[PDB]
């Protein structure tokens, strides 16, 4: 959309955005995978904030 | 005021700008917020402050380190001074680094330093024309329109 | 980025921290900056990506 309404729930700023856009911009293979699990990789730090 | 600059054979300093020193022996912290009511783009002009040596640091700033920083909503970066012997130009053993940043409306920029700060004293409100670069000449300017 | 002090020190309990990513090719180090600034989608403070 020209003017997207759900940009960051969060406030903030994004380095590079541009850069992210050209690279996203066109894929071959897209996979979604968990880089670190949620509850072994963090024991002692909260998580459910 | 530096002795570099000669307005009119006296000693002076940049017009835009401000040179903060300490007062009473003693440099607070200071804290700036600028909220942008011109409805138009504004460009600050600031800069960093690296002494000749660690006794002028002492002298001009009452600390030995010392820390600026700059953020925004868009642009935020912590600035570091640094204290070394460097090479003497216009009679300046020292030398000082200007930044500048470009503010949308409704931005407000926060200024928060201990020492080696180059205030503000002026800033700029502009509109944005997209081309026509700088060019490079001595020619003699005259009143005729050309495309 | 929190927008005080004390909730720094609420959620993290440190006053001072540092964020640090390392790689091969690419590396930096992240310093956290505590500053009042204005409000959007009711939170002062900013989180930088
Ligand atoms: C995704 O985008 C939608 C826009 O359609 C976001 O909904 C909007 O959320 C904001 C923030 O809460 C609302 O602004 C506030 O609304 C209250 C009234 O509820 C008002 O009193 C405040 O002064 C402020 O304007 C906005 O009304 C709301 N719009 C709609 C149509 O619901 C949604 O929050 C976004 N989701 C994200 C970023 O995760
Ligand atoms: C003025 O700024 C200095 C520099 O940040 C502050 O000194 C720090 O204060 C915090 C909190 O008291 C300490 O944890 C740091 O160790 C201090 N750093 C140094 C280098 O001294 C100082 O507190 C500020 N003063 C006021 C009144 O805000």
């Amino acid at each position: 959309k020209p003017n997207p309404e759900n940009g960051t729930c969060y406030p903030g700023h994004f380095a590079d955005y541009e850069e992210l856009r050209e690279q996203l911009s066109s894929v071959s293979s897209f996979e979604r995978f968990e880089i670190f699990p949620k509850e072994s990789s963090w024991p002692n730090h909260t998580t459910t904030g | 005021v530096s002795a570099s600059c000669s307005h009119n054979g006296e000693s002076s300093f940049y017009k835009n700008l401000l040179w903060l020193t300490g007062k009473n022996g003693l440099y607070p912290n200071l804290s700036k917020s600028y909220a942008n009511n011109k409805e138009k783009e504004v460009l600050v002009l600031w800069g960093v402050h690296h002494p000749p040596n660690i006794g002028d640091q002492r002298a001009l700033y009452h600390k030995e380190n010392a820390y600026v920083s700059v953020v925004s909503s868009h642009y935020s970066r912590k600035f570091t001074p640094e204290i070394a012997k460097r090479p003497k130009v216009r009679d300046q053993e020292g030398r000082i680094n200007y930044y500048w940043t470009l503010l949308e409306p409704g931005d407000t920029i926060i200024f928060e330093a201990n020492g080696n700060l180059i205030a503000p004293r002026y800033a700029f409100a502009l509109s944005r024309g997209f081309g026509s670069g700088i060019i490079n000449s001595n020619a003699p300017m005259d009143e005729c329109d050309a495309k």
